RNA sequence: UAGGAUAGGGGCCUACCAUGGUGGUGACGGGUGACGGAGAAUUAGGGUUCGAUUCCGGAGAGGGAGCCUGAGAAACGGCUACCACAUCCAAGGAAGGCAGCAGGCGCGCAAAUUACCCAAUCCUGACACGGGGAGGUAGUGACAAUAAAUAACAAUACCGGGUGUCUGGUAAUUGGAAUGAGUACAAUCUAAAUCCCUUAACGAGGAUCCAUUGGAGGGCAAGUCUGGUGCCAGCAGCCGCGGUAAUUCCAGCUCCAAUAGCGUAUAUUUAAGUUGUUGCAGUUAAAAAGCUCGUAGUUGGACCUUGGGCC
């Protein structure tokens, strides 16, 4: 039976994307990564 | 054990030549049977959707995999191709134009799907990924 | 100001000219036009006219403020119109450009190679 | 035939065998952080060049001392190192060049030298200034932060004449402000 | 294959003709002459690539036609004439 | 052996004669999705795989065959014939060969302009001068590859480390300066144009001048967060997940890896000391022939110049 194809995705609730400031790109992104992991790191990144 | 004579190069070479055949990969590559497979030594292929089918997943799993029976246009062989990305069976219609690719294990069934070695990559010249993410519409 | 320096200078007597690599140091400006440079070369090399001087193949160095190219000076204008390709004469107004298409000429050549006699030109 | 086909060409970085290792990831991120780089490629290419040099030196050291195909390129390699400010004057042997490391190379970059010469407030300000055509080595404008400086040119880095930081006219921001304040 | 060859590829030129690899697809084939065409230096490679007298394959001709070159006590015009060893 | 033919040797061909020639050191025959090489990829070393393609050699001009001219061709942008296609036609006849450049159809998973020029490299002709889809130049091009932007600094607010000061970090907070992506006089480039390099004038605050591709159970860096589904839909290279509390599915937030690059499929190098000459194994895991003889092959005891200087 193929009648249930695309069931959960079709029946899932829809929530719109948020709005936020863009992250720094390139050198500045590595700068903030280094600051977050070595400078102000004086235990999970997504606790 | 081994023949270690300095004058025994032919014996070692011939013995290794004979014994390479027990290798699974070497025998697979040098027997020439890879040309008798449906793809005939091609990375992708193109085909016509003959019908839409479902196959029950092998135990201990329990689900219905939405495959599709298609026919290749280069040699006429009929093969079953998986359709991933839930809801993507709706995009496929009858006698439709599809681009099929291997499943990942180089001529071996992947996952709990019994005897399926191909997956649908494109339909009607549009990628399933673009339709799934609503980046593109079927023409 | 603008300064000119000539290197690898050579008086080619076989072709009756002087050839050199010319370097223009031009701070404060984008480049020096060849028209504005021919008069300078004439005034520093005592060339009576301004047509025997040919300057070409210029290039600005990265960063700016410097350019280099090649230059030739001829003893006589008549000698000048004897050795250069016609395009360099065009650049200095010493010749006339002929507007033609190579493919059109080939078209005509193929068309008129079948006729025999003075009637070839008649098929116009 | 196409003559342009005859131009040689190659690749300069290699990528690591194991992509997800904590200690290596933190080491590379540490180096990138205080050397003001852009990605792991800017460091992988330095590793690649250092690996080539070390392999050449190791091959040379395997030969007999009295072998000319050791003396000649040993002298050449030591000359290049002493020319680029890597080996000190107290390290004139083929063994010292085997002990070279990546930070030795990264210390000779133009951005690093600009930062350490006091001309830049930080190693990121140095890269920004370099890429904005404010720095000249000797007399030549350089806008490539990876420019490896030599010892003889180490005493000539200075803000360019065209640069506002080296005696140039005000940039469009300052000129726009003066235009605004004019009326 | 069916006869003689009138072309010399730049990469097939003799080594002592130090020719820039990206200078063109062809090198000047040496003409038939006193020397073996592999131990010879054609006149094109004399007024050019050794002296700056000529700049192109258009001024070598422009100075050979003036009969300005006298190899081995004789005026020569063929720009690919094989001057090969100790020729004056 | 003697001739014939060829530019010339030769069973290359003819007459006569003799019975020889190659083969387990693989002839003969078959397969090749086989042009050969220089070389390519990966490589501790050894190695494994590939080599249509720009340099050298060979072969072909739809498939075979025959030939003229010419110093040179069994030539096909030369002829003659047959076979297969296919083109006008006044139906008597006539003319064909893109595996040259561009383009079209078809085949396919799969490949760009029916553009400009002889300015460069060279070649050819009676020739300094003509010509050159050879070759170069522009067009399309994320095959592959190099360098490299997407913000830097200060103040203020908040929070840390060496009662106090300094150091360090975050704020669609406040300031100023800097610059190229873009646009454009202009010159330069160019055979002529164009791109680049150089440069007037303009050109950044949410500097919207808005970074993406894959993931977040393990292998393997990153969530036992929230909402939906309920062995269904689906994910899952392997192990596995979902049966009302899902760290794995569908989404939001957050985080992770690479970053102008990333994912997927095939082929194959490593990993593979799982092809082992270097360097694997055979009592029980797969693997000593029931046993002996035996030719080829491989492998085979010891013994024969030292004192002698000089150098
Ligand atoms: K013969
Ligand atoms: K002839
Ligand atoms: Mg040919
Ligand atoms: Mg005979
Ligand atoms: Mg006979
Ligand atoms: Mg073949
Ligand atoms: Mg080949
Ligand atoms: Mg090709
Ligand atoms: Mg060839
Ligand atoms: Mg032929
Ligand atoms: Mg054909
Ligand atoms: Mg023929
Ligand atoms: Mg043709
Ligand atoms: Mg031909
Ligand atoms: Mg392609
Ligand atoms: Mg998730
Ligand atoms: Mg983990
Ligand atoms: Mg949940
Ligand atoms: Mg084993
Ligand atoms: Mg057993
Ligand atoms: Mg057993
Ligand atoms: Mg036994
Ligand atoms: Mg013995």
């Amino acid at each position: 039976s193929l009648a249930r194809a695309g069931k959960v995705r079709g029946q899932t609730p829809k929530v719109a994307k948020q709005d936020k400031k863009k992250q720094p790109r390139g050198r500045a992104h590595k700068r903030i990564q280094y600051n977050r992991r070595f400078v102000t790191a004086v235990r999970g990144p997504n606790s | 054990g081994k023949t270690r004579g300095m004058g025994a190069g032919r014996k070692l070479k011939t013995h290794r030549r004979n014994q390479r055949w027990a290798d699974k990969a070497y025998k697979k590559s040098h027997l020439g049977n890879e040309w008798k497979k449906p793809f005939a030594g091609s990375s992708h292929a193109k085909g016509i959707v003959l019908e839409k089918i479902g196959i029950e997943a092998k135990q201990p799993n329990s689900a219905i995999r939405k495959c599709a029976r298609v026919q290749l246009v280069k040699n006429g062989k009929k093969i079953a191709a998986f359709v991933p990305n839930d809801g993507c069976l709706n995009f496929i219609e009858e006698n439709d134009e599809v681009l099929i690719a291997g499943f990942g294990r180089k001529g071996h069934a992947v996952g709990d799907i019994p005897g399926v070695r191909f997956k649908v990559v494109k339909v009607s010249g549009v990628s399933l990924l673009a339709l799934f993410k609503e980046k593109k519409e079927k023409p | 100001a603008v300064t000119l320096r000539t290197r690898k200078f050579m008086t080619n007597r076989l072709l009756s000219r002087k050839q050199f690599v010319l370097e223009v140091i031009h701070p404060g400006r984008a480049n020096v036009s060849k028209a504005d440079l021919k008069e300078r070369l004439a005034k520093i090399y005592e060339v009576k006219d301004s047509n025997c001087i040919f300057v070409f193949k210029f290039r600005t160095h990265f960063g700016g403020g410097k350019s280099t190219g090649f230059g030739l000076i001829y003893d006589n204008l008549e000698a000048a119109k004897k050795f250069e390709p016609k395009y360099r004469l065009i650049r200095n107004g010493l010749a006339t450009k002929v507007e033609k298409s190579r493919k059109q000429i080939k078209e005509r050549k193929n068309r008129t190679k079948k006729i025999r006699g003075v009637k070839k030109t008649k098929a116009g | 035939v196409h003559v342009n086909f005859y131009r040689n060409y190659g690749k300069t970085f290699k990528k690591p065998r194991r992509p997800y290792e904590k200690e290596r990831l933190d080491a590379e991120l540490k180096l990138v952080g205080e050397y003001g780089l852009r990605c792991k490629r800017e460091l992988w290419r330095v590793q690649y060049a250092l690996s080539r040099i070390r392999n050449a030196a190791r091959h040379l050291l395997t030969l007999d001392e009295k072998n000319p195909r050791r003396i000649f390129e040993g002298a050449a390699l030591l000359r290049r190192m002493n020319r680029y400010g890597l080996l000190a004057e107290g390290q004139d042997k083929l063994d010292y060049v085997l002990a070279l490391t990546a930070e030795n190379f990264l210390a000779r970059r133009l951005q690093t030298l600009v930062f350490k010469a006091g001309m830049a407030k930080s190693i990121h300000h140095a890269r920004v200034l370099i890429r904005q055509r404010h720095i000249r080595v000797g007399r030549q404008i350089v806008n490539v932060p990876s420019f490896m400086v030599r010892v003889e040119s180490e005493k000539h880095i200075d803000f360019s004449l065209t640069s506002p930081f080296g005696g140039g006219p005000a940039g469009r921001v300052k000129r726009k402000n003066q235009k605004k304040a004019s009326g | 294959a069916r006869g003689l060859k009138k072309h010399l590829k730049r990469l097939n030129a003799p080594s002592h003709w130090m020719l820039d690899k990206l200078g063109g697809a062809f090198a000047p084939k040496p003409s038939s002459g006193p020397h073996k065409a592999r131990e010879c230096l054609p006149l094109i490679l004399i007024l050019r690539n050794r002296l700056k007298y000529a700049l192109t394959y258009r001024e070598v001709q422009s100075i050979l036609m003036q009969r300005h070159i006298m190899v081995d006590g004789k005026v020569r015009t063929d720009k690919t004439y094989p001057a090969g060893f100790m020729d004056i």
